[PDB]
């Protein structure tokens, strides 16, 4: 019967990303409110694998870098790597859903264009 | 040094250490958190000083100290059980088997030695307490009750009081005799070593040894039990047997134990209104016996006549009389004041 | 420099560093006080613990050595 409780707003440090040095207002680091802490999380998860690290929770982490360096073929890998970032984001509790549009080819640099589902 | 470092100190130094273009004030978010480092550093710290305290074990009782006492050579006595007979009352020819279980009250008992009623061999058969303690030293004509039923079996009594239940020991009293054996500057041969001996068996809660008690080649061996208490004869067979074992050959050695001193108490008191005889009765028999466990030298007369006015419902009394006198009595060595008569009146 | 190792690569500033340089300091005197302790645990290489030591031995004496101080706590023994 109770309705359920809203989860409070995640604050915690700010930075440019890029940048991805901490950036510091007046000596306090800038507040992150409403749809501003969740996309320093999916950085944070997305830019560093947990397995590399060993202080990290085994929940943690994703395997996107595994596909650097060219292991397979791109045409399946684009969907084992919109399947391996929905596992690496829907993790968060505050996160909904992740969609992920499509793949670029061209050269080497793939561009993909990735959804993000909030709350807020 | 664990107790150099402390929790605010080492709390500030963190925030010294690292130099900060922020400003450091109470209940910053940096303040916080370098607030739950110190306390984890500070239990860290603590739990450094509490094992310093058990390596040397001052305070705190440990399995350390055991160890290491062990180590010295000094051995924690756990002691024996009680034994003693009880007789089998019920119909002629029921066999109580070998390992038959008695039990009076919480205390268990097991029968040593198989027994038929009614046979040629008695219906007395020797039982030994089941544990360790002073407890199971049940006296006489106490009644056993079988925890397995068997027919024909009617009444257990004793026909003496059950001696051999030595005490458990303790690690006070472990950490007591190493302490005196630290003390003592033993010597294969010297009146050290024999104490250290006596101090060996158990229920020996004081030595005493007096040489050339007898002249040439005598040792007069004096033993006590709690609180300066008499020990069985039991206890001082094993003692000297055990001293035999490993004393010089060719001295003579005497044990012996402290024997009571009877007295008797004669007054007219005039009782308080609600109170019988027999509970100022009970009350200064109580009163006198923690007067004499707490007493040295002679009993006082007059400390006898405090410790009685003082009892619960004593309005006057008169002609107070220990062993018909009002005299203090001398308590020589190895002699205890022991309560035999009790006569008041009104 | 342990920590930052294992710290992710995106946290390489020097906030970072400093914070774990202090606590990798930190952490070089509780393993020094760590050594310390266990050197007071033995005998030869306590200096300051022979105090407990000799009250255990129930001996009271003048701090006059450490050499000496053992030499007397293993006099005192058998």
């Amino acid at each position: 019967l109770p309705k359920t409780e809203e989860l409070p707003i995640f604050r915690e440090v700010a930075w440019d990303f890029e940048k991805d040095e901490p950036i510091l207002e007046k000596g306090d680091f800038k507040i992150i409110e409403k749809k501003e802490a969740l996309k320093v999380w999916i950085y944070k998860c997305i830019k560093t694998n947990r397995y590399e690290h060993e202080i990290y929770s085994l929940e943690y982490g994703t395997e996107l870098s595994e596909l650097i360096g060219q292991k397979y073929t791109k045409g399946l890998t684009e969907s084992e790597a919109s399947r391996f970032i929905k596992e690496a984001l829907l993790i968060n509790p505050y996160i909904l859903e992740v969609n992920v549009k499509s793949a670029n080819f061209n050269r080497d640099i793939l561009s993909a264009n990735v959804k993000v589902s909030t709350i807020y | 040094m664990y107790s150099d470092q402390t929790y605010e100190v080492i709390k500030n130094r963190t925030l010294e250490n690292i130099n900060l273009d922020i400003y450091k004030g109470e209940g910053s978010f940096l303040n916080n958190m370098v607030s739950g480092n110190n306390l984890e550093l500070s239990k860290i710290y603590l739990e450094l000083s509490k094992m310093h305290k058990m390596a040397f074990i001052q305070d705190t009782y440990n399995q350390f100290l055991d160890k290491r006492v062990n180590e010295f050579g000094v051995y924690r006595k756990l002691g024996t059980e009680s034994n003693g007979e009880v007789e089998f009352i019920g119909e002629k020819g029921t066999v109580i088997n070998n390992g038959t279980i008695i039990s009076y009250r919480d205390l268990l008992f097991v029968v040593i030695k198989d027994v038929t009623i009614g046979s040629e061999e008695g219906d007395n058969s020797p039982v030994q307490a089941l544990e360790v303690g002073k407890k199971y030293n049940l006296p006489t004509n106490c009644e056993f009750k079988l925890v397995d039923n068997i027919s024909g079996v009617t009444k257990i009594t004793n026909t003496r009081s059950f001696e051999g239940g030595t005490d458990i020991e303790t690690d006070e009293e472990l950490k007591e005799r190493f302490y005196k054996i630290q003390r003592n500057q033993a010597t294969s041969g010297n009146k050290a070593h024999y104490e250290e001996w006596a101090l060996e068996v158990d229920g020996v809660y004081n030595v005493k040894v007096y040489p050339r008690w007898d002249g040439p080649g005598t040792v007069k061996v004096l033993i006590f039990g709690k609180n300066n208490q008499a020990v069985d004869t039991e206890t001082i067979e094993r003692c000297q047997q055990h001293i035999d074992e490993e004393k010089p050959i060719g001295p003579t050695i005497t044990v012996v134990t402290p024997l009571p001193i009877e007295i008797s108490i004669s007054a007219v008191m005039k009782l308080e209104d609600g109170y019988t005889l027999d509970n100022v009765k009970e009350s200064f028999l109580e009163s006198i016996n923690t007067y004499f466990r707490d007493i040295r030298g002679e009993i006082i007369y007059t400390k006898v006549m405090g410790i009685l006015i003082n009892t619960t419902g004593v309005h006057d009394l008169s002609n107070l009389l220990i062993n018909g006198s009002t005299d203090n009595i001398t308590i020589n060595e190895d002699k205890i004041p022991s309560v035999t008569t009790v006569n008041f009146s009104e | 420099m342990k920590l930052i190792d294992k710290l992710p690569s995106f946290d390489r500033n020097y906030i970072v560093e400093e914070i774990q340089g202090a606590y990798d300091t930190e952490l070089n005197i509780l393993k020094e006080d760590i050594d310390d302790t266990f050197n007071q645990l033995f005998v030869d290489t306590a200096t300051w613990g022979l105090d407990m030591w000799e009250d255990i031995l129930c001996i009271e004496k003048k701090e006059l050595d450490f050499d000496t101080r053992r030499s007397n706590i293993k006099a005192k023994m058998r």
